[PDB]
RNA sequence: CGCCGCAGGUGCAGAUCUUGGUGGUAGUAGCAAAUAUUCAAACGAGAACUUUGAAGGCCGAAGUGGAGAAGGGUUCCAUGU
């Protein structure tokens, strides 16, 4: 299918270290929406506004280390562009990352 | 569209900075059209347009 | 208009121009370089995948201080680039090509540049201030393009 | 309908000044046409108007 | 500045009143010449005299 | 898509009650104009007629705006059309043997029958009207005829204008230039469907070319002159103003505002005349038509002693053969030409009744 | 509101539009433009309503 | 324009010559002083740069704030391109 939507947890700090102070946070978000396009194949990602808000919690230079984000694979049937889907990562906030899983979620 | 008239009107109707001005990000259109101080008013009591609270700057950390 | 260049026969042929094109008249030239002979459905698909850096154009004749690439491996060279303005540039003139071929009623899927030249526009003035007191120029460089394609299959 | 110089001096200065007045209200007016948008006749009476006027003071210094 | 004189005003009035494109209907005219008013003066190139 | 069609019984027999009505009225208003009389006072009295009448019709329903579609326009020997002055304007007198313009029109339920006729005031009985004007009225009622007949679907909207100007050239006249004929539906009196009289490049160019369509009203309008077919402004008011529901701006005067919101209430989209409130109206719709919310309807003057007629009238099409529902009083036994149709088509077309 | 001649004084224009519009006037502010034409605001009367004479004048 | 005479402001590679134009350099030097941007949406043919919203920052009242003098002179304000 692709009306697909999965949770993963991405490591910030793995896909961060050794940035810059000044732009740590920015490619985070860059770093996101390429871990989106790696995973669900499109090139349209939509970063919800939330998710943004938690990469930049705590500044621009202390990024957290893991988030976990759920990827919706959606349809772009709304309008007439290149891309027929696209997929909008939200931001799922948990208590501790130990033991979690790549998951399929349901609608 | 472009509302940089309705921001500054806005502020100095509310008397405030536009700081603290808050057009309503939905309402673009119907905010456009609000070329006066007389309709910057009719958006204020409608809620389109708000006047945000101050950032709050507590004492109770020197107290 | 007078071309260079008069095609063989003006009747499975079509032609575009252009004047004054606000595009660097050096990476014009190695675009066109680049793009001339080709077939016009692979002209169209090499422009888009320069400006999406996929395949480079050559820089051949006008490439004092022009990096090296992988992608010039595909041609006989080693410097290459990608100007995006320039391709765009010629993307919209293959366009306006393709719609005169469909007018004058010759079928667009046979179609080839047989021929393609860039010429020096009249240059642009502006201005820029220097350390003692000084005014230098600050000229831009436009292009002409002229562009005959044939049907050939 | 135009005033000319000769049939103007038979006349005494009463009605000079009464014919002056006449012409100076109605370039006001015309004026006011100017401004008010208007028509391409009124705005071509604002010279003619004008002559007449200048006239008109013309035969009476 | 604010403060300024009545001849000062009436100059400033005229050099203003005198900074304006030439009527497209000049062109038009027999044996014209005219393209285009040589003599814009803008606020921020050329400073006036006085 | 909720659009209210002729496919409805209850639309066609409104549609009749509404060419009735602007019949009616006009059949009063060319018996009362007489000798003697003012303008102000027939517009008046237009008007009059036709709020109690749409006030007592439909009685049963007080949800629906109906009422004037077009306000009562008299243009006499002089004036092109869209003419309707204020009590504070100088009024006409009508004199003896004036050739008299009449536009009018009426709706219910937004859709509007609307239609114009000229003729002559204060005829003797058994007398002939004789001259130069004896031929363009004639030659109207005959554009009327051939817009009747040749009314249908696959007929282009580039053959009325032919055939108007081929009449005319057949009567040794012109129509004034740049005149349009709308298709006519629900709250709407400014159709993009349009029918042009007698262009030139600039309107041909400008206009567009369409094919007629079942299922709809135009209002076909010839509007001859005898002279030149050339008018312009003498410097009179506007009178006829029409609100654009297209466009807004936030208007800054009371005034205005006031004027604007009591022209929505009882105008909303069809056009009034300044007549029917007048002390802050002329205020008020100064800066109205300053931003184009309402579209003004000019007084058009033709040069001094020219004659210029005008025939209207709203046809509806449909599929098997339009019908008229207003027409005007025009009699061919008091009234004649000293020249006749010399087009064997034209012959064809005036002769084939609908 | 009326443009009139830069050289006028307030009382010029108060008896000026007295006698050619037959009002009485209370008080005129008077500006010269930065074109250089003067401007006068002349409000009438309290028996004389503005609109009424703009209208006979004819720039309503 | 040729021929017979007449008369010259009469022949250019240079003068760090005069004026005008054009090259190589060269798609080069460079577009590095004052911490910093990001997400979504709208308008739009087109958005790193415009507008709105959200976030993270800076000026930190001797301000990157609010008002004036001199000087400028319409840059002010709407609408449009
Ligand atoms: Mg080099
Ligand atoms: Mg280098
Ligand atoms: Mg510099
Ligand atoms: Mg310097
Ligand atoms: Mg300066
Ligand atoms: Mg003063
Ligand atoms: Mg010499
Ligand atoms: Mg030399
Ligand atoms: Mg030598
Ligand atoms: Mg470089
Ligand atoms: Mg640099
Ligand atoms: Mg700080
Ligand atoms: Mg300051």
């Amino acid at each position: 299918n692709e009306v697909v939507t999965r949770e993963y947890t991405i490591n910030i700090h793995k896909r961060i270290h050794g940035v810059g102070f000044k732009k740590r946070a920015p490619r985070a978000l860059k770093e996101i929406r390429k871990f989106a396009m790696k995973e669900m194949g499109t090139p349209d990602v939509r970063i919800d506004t939330r998710l943004n808000k938690a990469v930049w919690a705590k500044g621009i230079r202390n990024v957290p280390y893991r988030i976990r984000v759920r990827l919706s694979r959606k349809r772009n049937e709304d309008e007439d562009s290149p891309n027929k889907l696209y997929t909008l990562v939200t931001y799922v906030p948990v208590t501790t990352f130990k033991n979690l899983q790549t998951v399929n979620v349901d609608e | 569209s472009m509302l940089r008239l309705q921001k500054r009107l806005a502020s100095s109707v509310l008397r405030c900075g536009k700081k603290k001005v808050w057009l309503d990000p939905n309402e673009t259109n119907e905010i456009a059209n609000a070329n006066s101080r007389q309709q910057i008013r009719k958006l204020i009591k409608d809620g389109l347009i708000i006047r945000k609270p101050v950032t709050v700057h507590s004492r109770a950390r020197c107290r | 208009v007078r071309y260079s260049l008069d095609p063989e026969n003006p009747t499975k042929s079509c032609k575009s121009r252009g004047s004054n094109l606000r595009v660097h008249f050096k990476n014009t030239r190695e675009t066109a370089q680049a793009i001339k002979g080709m077939h016009i459905r692979k002209a169209t698909k090499y422009l888009k995948d320069v400006t999406l850096q996929k395949q480079c154009v050559p820089f051949r004749r006008y490439n004092g201080g022009v990096g090296r690439c992988a992608q010039a491996k595909q041609w006989g060279w080693t410097q290459g680039r990608w100007p995006k303005k320039s391709a765009e540039f010629l993307l919209h003139m293959l366009k306006n090509a393709e719609s005169n071929a469909e007018l004058k009623g010759l079928d667009v899927d046979s179609l080839v540049i047989e021929h393609i030249q860039v010429n020096k526009a009249p240059k642009m003035r502006r201005r820029t201030y220097r350390a003692h007191g000084r005014i230098n120029p600050y000229m831009s460089s436009p292009c002409h393009i002229e562009m005959i394609l044939t049907e050939k299959e | 309908a135009k005033i000319k110089a000769r049939d103007l001096r038979g006349k005494k200065k009463e009605e000079l000044l009464k014919q002056l007045d006449d012409l100076k209200v109605e370039l006001s007016q015309l004026r006011v046409a100017k401004v008010t948008g208007g028509a391409a006749s009124k705005l071509s009476k604002i010279r003619v108007v004008r002559k007449s006027i200048a006239r008109v003071l013309t035969v009476i210094n | 500045s604010s403060h300024k004189t009545f001849r000062i005003k009436r100059f400033l009035a005229k050099k203003q009143k005198q900074n304006r494109p030439i009527p497209q209907w000049i062109r038009m005219k027999t044996g014209n010449k005219i393209r285009y008013n040589s003599k814009r003066r803008h606020w921020r190139r050329t400073k006036l005299g006085l | 898509q909720q659009e209210q069609t002729i496919a409805e019984d209850l639309v066609v027999t409104k549609y009749k009650m509404g060419g009735d009505i602007a019949n009616r009225v006009l059949r009063s208003l060319v018996e009362a104009s007489s000798s003697g009389v003012s303008v102000l006072s027939l517009c008046e009295k237009g008007d009059a007629m036709i709020m109690e009448e749409t006030g007592k019709i439909f009685k049963k329903e007080k949800e629906m705006k109906k009422g004037i579609a077009f306000p009562t326009s008299i243009s006499v020997n002089n004036c092109v059309c869209h003419f309707s002055p204020l009590k504070s304007d100088q009024d006409y007198i009508l004199k003896e043997g004036d050739l008299v313009k009449i536009d009018l029109g009426v709706h219910v339920d937004g859709f509007i029958a609307n239609v114009a006729h000229t003729f002559v005031v204060d005829v003797a009985q058994g007398t002939q009207v004789t001259g130069r004007k004896a031929d363009v009225i004639k030659a109207a009622h005959l554009c009327a005829e051939a817009a009747l007949r040749l009314v249908k679907p696959g007929n282009q909207n580039t053959q009325v204008t032919e055939a108007w100007n081929k009449v005319a050239h057949s009567f040794n006249c012109t129509p004034i230039e740049g005149m349009l004929s709308h298709q006519l539906k629900q709250h709407v009196i400014d159709g993009e469907k349009t029918i042009i009289q007698n262009p030139t490049d600039q309107q041909k160019k400008d206009h567009e070319k369409a094919e007629f369509e079942v299922h709809e009203v135009y209002a076909v309008d010839v509007l001859v002159s005898s002279g030149e077919g050339k008018a312009k402004d003498a410097g009179q008011r506007t009178t006829i103003y029409k609100r654009d529901p297209s466009k807004q701006y936030g208007l800054k005067m009371k005034t205005s505002r006031a004027f604007f919101s009591e022209v929505e209430r009882r105008f909303d989209a069809m056009p009034f005349t300044l007549r029917a409130f007048e002390k802050k109206a002329r205020m008020g719709v100064v800066e109205c038509a300053k931003h184009e919310l309402l579209q003004p309807f000019n007084v058009l003057y033709e040069k001094e002693g020219e004659f210029v007629a005008q025939f209207k009238f709203t046809v509806l099409l449909m599929p098997n053969g339009p019908m008229r529902i207003t027409s005007g009083p025009f009699e061919p036994d008091l009234y004649k030409s000293e020249m006749e149709v010399q087009d064997a088509e034209l012959k064809a077309l005036l002769q084939s009744s609908a | 509101v009326f443009i009139v001649d830069v050289k006028a004084n307030k009382h010029q224009i108060k008896q000026a539009v007295k006698k050619l519009y037959d009002i009485d006037v209370a008080k005129v502010n008077t500006l010269i433009r930065p074109d250089g034409e003067k401007k006068a605001y002349v409000r009438l009367a309290p028996d004389y309503d503005a609109l009424d004479v703009a209208n006979k004048i004819g720039i309503i």
